[PDB]
């Protein structure tokens, strides 16, 4: 639930700051370049395959505790694609009450 | 015993016999007397003669059945007024 996630984020600002004071960077400007930095310099791992690497870095639950969902698709089991189709088909709807290199 | 070229006679029309001939076969088998010529040829049984006229009015009445389905839903193939939706 999102009391584990934020119980993570307090444990990795405190691994940022324990990691900003090992290598001596100043905790506040410690970003996240400096700890995949420092992370690669003490860890150094030679796997070609970068996901397997060591990392340090910072889906979601779609009802609270009372059960009820957040999104009023929720049922359809495909909440945000029925969600972007309904805004567009009523941007459709206004543009019809009102009247290269991308790909 | 009738008199002659009154029955199954087509006249030519500035001589367009190939045209005329067709019109002919035409009205004979529209006329139904093409199917009779071919098919006492060889005597068909009456039980055979049976079968194969009912199947003849069951499949007559089913295309039909299908057919005014088939025009009844054709209204339906309009282009889709609720795409997205």
């Amino acid at each position: 639930t999102e009391d584990f996630i934020k119980k993570q984020i307090e444990e990795f600002n405190i691994g940022k700051r324990h990691l900003a004071n090992m290598m001596g960077e100043d905790p506040e400007t410690f970003t996240q370049e400096d700890i995949d930095r420092a992370i690669a310099y003490l860890f150094p791992s030679g796997l070609f395959e970068k996901r397997a690497r060591p990392v340090m870095k910072h889906r979601a639950i779609q009802w609270g505790e009372d059960g009820r969902p957040f999104h009023y698709l929720f049922y359809t089991g495909k909440q945000s694609y029925y969600s972007l189709m309904h805004d567009v088909y009523g941007m459709l709807l206004n543009l019809e009450k009102h009247q290269i290199g991308s790909r | 015993k009738h008199l002659k070229f009154i029955a199954r006679t087509v006249m030519v029309q500035e001589g367009n016999v190939e045209s005329a001939y067709r019109t002919l076969n035409r009205i004979l088998t529209m006329d139904g007397l093409i199917e009779d010529i071919k098919h006492r040829r060889y005597y068909e049984k009456p039980c055979r003669r049976r079968q194969r006229e009912s199947y003849e009015r069951c499949r007559r009445i089913y295309n039909m059945e299908m057919a005014r389905k088939i025009n009844f839903l054709m209204r339906k193939n309009r282009a889709d007024p609720w795409q997205g939706c």
